[PDB]
RNA sequence: ACGGGAUAAGUGCUGAAAGCAUCUAAGCAUGAAGCCCCCCUCAAGAUGAGAUUUCCCAACUCGGUUAUAAGAUCCCUCAA
RNA sequence: UGGCACCUCGAUGUCGGCUCAUCGCAUCCUGGGGCUGUAGUCGGUCCCAAGGGUUGGGCUGUUCGCCCAUUAAAGCGGUACGCGAGCUGGGUUCAGAACGUCGUGAGACAGUUCGGUCCCUAUCCGUCGUGGGCGUAGGAAAUUUGAGAGGAGCUGUCCU
RNA sequence: GAACAUGGGUGAUAAGGUCCGUGUUCGAAAGGGAAACAGCCCAGACCACCAGCUAAGGUCCCAAAAUAUAUGUUAAGUGGAAAAGGAUGUGGCGUUGCCACAACUAGAGUCGAGUGACACUGCGCCGAAAAUGUACCGGGGCUAAACAUAUUACCGAAGC
């Protein structure tokens, strides 16, 4: 209805094995996660899980969109790994890292604390900015917003520390 | 976590730091023994008796309370010691140790710490309005009739009764009142006596039991 | 303990002679001030010559009053009678004498350039 | 945002999609921007 | 004036109706002097009458009447 | 501000102020925000938020209202326009008088101004304290677990 | 004289307002249903009974009788309280047309599978703020124990 037939690869550093309501990602690539896919009759016969559940519920339509992508996402980003870029946008962000403790600066009196968890790599090629990695992007992604939210960039002049780029609404006045 | 008894003595002043005053209350701690403790497995809590000031004999031909009873004093017989007459619980010890039938101590805590102090009130009996809670009293000039007395007591016919808890003339009395955030200014063992800086609640010659700042 | 319509012997050279504290600004329900407080006040009687006249709505601090001052030591103070010196809104004198004696509170309170020119300072 | 009952698509930028209870609009610009009153 | 457990307006993430995109259709971390907990006082008439240590124990004959025991009071000298 | 005349005329008896409260949100202060014609301090409109706060005087009787000086702020309301078997009696609102307009006159107008008795020993529910009796499968003394219930909650400046 | 339903005047197509006209009930009427409710629905008590069949309204528990059957409609607790509007809500009714329309872009070429204005709708959604305490399903509670139909069975009055 939305997506239907949309049945892609799963070539994978890993494979699937589904028993419960679920998948599990174990390869090279990346060793072992998964969530609850779908209580939707799965499949996976010979090297993907591609199943045809949802059909006229106007909940199917959603549901598909969403768990065939519960479990596109987990085996992807699980599989090929991928977190882009951050931006550093003034001067004197002091960026480093301390394991799973990084660094930044904003423009405080007293430079407070953020510490993150494992599972989401924490990766620093940073000295003023930001540009991390992981495996999920559930799970890098939540991070890599904490990290775009201290001091929220100065919409009028330019100070803060952000994504990979856009435009910010920039103001003027007296 | 120090946890002992004593009994207010009286009120006076010592100087310590270069030439400053700081009032002081006299307490007196003497004979303190630990009797049975509750475990998880029997009681339920872990918690410790302990015992104060010690009486006479018992199963005589006693009336007041100067001497104990067949009760109190098998109870007493079975940590080795002689009958109390104040008997409290600390649930905010330690119960690892204070191995029962010993005594505890009076220069467990040091010069310089916080600690809680617990007892009940003086008492004034009967009271007005204007003196157990702090309502004001209206003119004594320009004719006027209403001096120390309570005012409205509800509304109209929005309701046909008495909220509870109207503030009326009752019995101030002596119930039981904690202070917190108490300083040790110094610790004698001579006479088995603790220095507070401050007052206690309750009068002369009183129960008052001491612990240590939760915060 | 100087409240509300209280009359204070101004002891300066501005030209005041006697005020009446109108209102003890300090919070609110303020109500009685002790040495080394601020006051508002207006003039009652002055003198032929000076800058303040009759009529006018000055600041001044309070300083030695006929109630006694508790220190640290334990030990008390007061005079007799209840004096006062008018600021500049900046704790400043307007004027450049002072007559009697002060309190030792006014160091506490940031008003050095008041303890330069008192005679006494107990 | 703005807030009242007649929110629409307003401008040649802004269209509409059901949330929970408002039916407000996503788009560029924050000058043209509603959530039901 | 603290420390937790949730949350409301907002904020992004997973991720859709309607293939691109929304914080919702399932989940998600955030998130306020509000709400539970923590501090203090009263609390088993909580007829749902709880728990722990110690003390006391009968002749009749079990119609129970007579009774004593641990303890409680009456009476007296008093005031925290 | 009104319209209707359904309860009360073998009586539902009084406007402000004093004393003591309790509830609301359509938010004055504090708090969390998107958005500003928001750089910053500041401030304007909107959204969420009801826990606790929310000053002393001068002037006519004023429920109004202007002014003085403060404060983190001096919000708007409902509760017989809360509360007189809890208080005052200034304002209304009774018998005495004076002035003004109106009436042939006795008077009226409420237009002003001076003086004028505020009764009751608490039976029932409600509320604030404090006892006696019996109950809990033996009786008694002392220390206790906490299902519940109440109390608390505000905010300023300086060294940095 | 009063309410209810209709036909008008008057007032503001305001009032449990007020005045006429045609009916029924109350007045002078008990009994059953509308949670409680002179005027609304069903029905008119001569007396006895531990007999039976029905009316309005009903059949998960309080509380008599289906956790009945078949078919659709509804995801809000709608049911179990308002309007102009507003909209990528919808099950049914007709279109219109590309064999492109979701990622193309002028402010041109593809790949693979549904897109929409308009018209009548049926059920929903937002619009929706008040003062002692949940606070109009009567209460516990319900995704059928809700709504629209069909057929049945049984319960139900002082009616027969």
């Amino acid at each position: 209805s939305r997506v239907g037939k949309k049945i892609i690869d799963i070539p994978s550093d890993v494979t699937v094995t589904f028993d419960g309501n679920h998948v599990t990602v174990k390869g090279p690539k990346g060793e072992l996660s998964r969530t609850l896919n779908e209580r939707m009759t799965f499949k996976q016969e010979e090297n993907t899980i591609e199943v045809v559940r949802p059909s006229d519920s106007k909940e199917d339509r959603t549901n598909h969109g969403t768990t065939r992508a519960l479990l596109n996402n987990m085996v992807q980003g699980v599989s090929q790994g991928y977190v882009k870029v951050l931006e550093l946008v003034g001067v004197g962000y002091r960026a480093q890292m301390q394991g799973k403790d990084l660094i930044l600066n904003v423009g405080y009196s007293h430079p407070v604390e953020i510490k993150a968890e494992e599972n989401i790599t924490f990766s620093v090629e940073k000295n003023t900015v930001v540009k991390v990695e992981g495996i999920s992007k559930e799970q890098v992604g939540a991070l890599a917003s904490n990290i775009r939210s201290v001091r929220p960039p100065e919409p009028y002049k330019g100070k803060g520390i952000r994504y990979q780029g856009e435009y910010v609404r920039r103001k003027e006045g007296k | 976590t120090k946890g002992i008894l004593g009994r207010k003595i009286g009120m006076t002043q010592v100087f310590g730091e270069n030439g400053e005053l700081i009032p002081v209350t006299v307490v007196e701690a003497k004979e303190n023994v630990v009797l049975q403790k509750k475990t998880v497995e029997v009681d339920g809590y872990n918690a410790i008796q302990v015992g104060f000031e010690d009486k006479k004999a018992y199963k005589k031909d006693a009336k007041s309370n100067k001497y104990a009873n067949k009760p109190a004093e098998g109870h007493a017989k079975k940590a080795d010691a002689a009958p109390k007459r104040f008997i409290r619980e600390f649930r905010n010890v330690d119960v690892d140790a204070y191995e029962v039938g010993q005594e505890v101590s009076v220069d467990t805590f040091v010069a310089g710490d916080v600690i809680d102090v617990t007892g009940v009130s003086k008492g004034k009996g009967f009271q007005g309005a204007i003196k157990r809670h702090g309502q004001s009293r209206g003119p004594m000039s320009h004719g006027s009739h209403f001096h120390r007395a309570p005012g409205s007591v509800g509304m109209a016919s929005d309701a046909s009764r008495v909220f509870k808890g109207q503030k009326m003339p009752g019995r101030m009395g002596g119930n039981t009142v904690t202070v917190q955030n108490l300083e040790v200014v110094q610790v004698d063992t001579e006479n088995k006596v603790i220095l507070v800086k401050g007052n206690v609640p309750g009068p002369k010659k009183g129960l008052v039991e001491i612990r240590t700042s939760i915060k | 303990m100087i409240q509300q319509e209280t009359r204070l012997k101004v002891a300066d050279n501005s030209g005041a002679r006697e005020v009446l504290t109108i209102k003890v600004l300090g919070g609110s329900g303020r109500k009685t001030a002790n040495i080394g407080d601020v006051i508002v006040c207006t003039v009652k009687n002055a003198t032929p010559g000076g800058v303040v006249k009759k009529g006018d709505v000055v600041k001044a601090v309070i300083v030695r009053t006929k109630s006694g001052v508790r220190r640290n030591d334990g030990s008390y103070i007061k005079f007799d009678e209840n004096a006062c010196v008018i600021i500049r809104d900046d704790k400043g004198p307007r004027g450049t004498r002072i007559f009697g004696p002060v309190a030792r509170e006014l160091r506490e309170g940031n008003f050095m350039k008041i303890v330069s020119l008192a005679p006494e300072v107990l | 945002m703005k807030v009242r009952p007649s929110v629409k698509p307003i401008c040649e930028k802004c269209k509409v999609i059901k949330r929970k209870g408002k039916v407000m609009v996503i788009c560029e610009n924050p000058k043209h921007k509603q959530r039901q009153g």
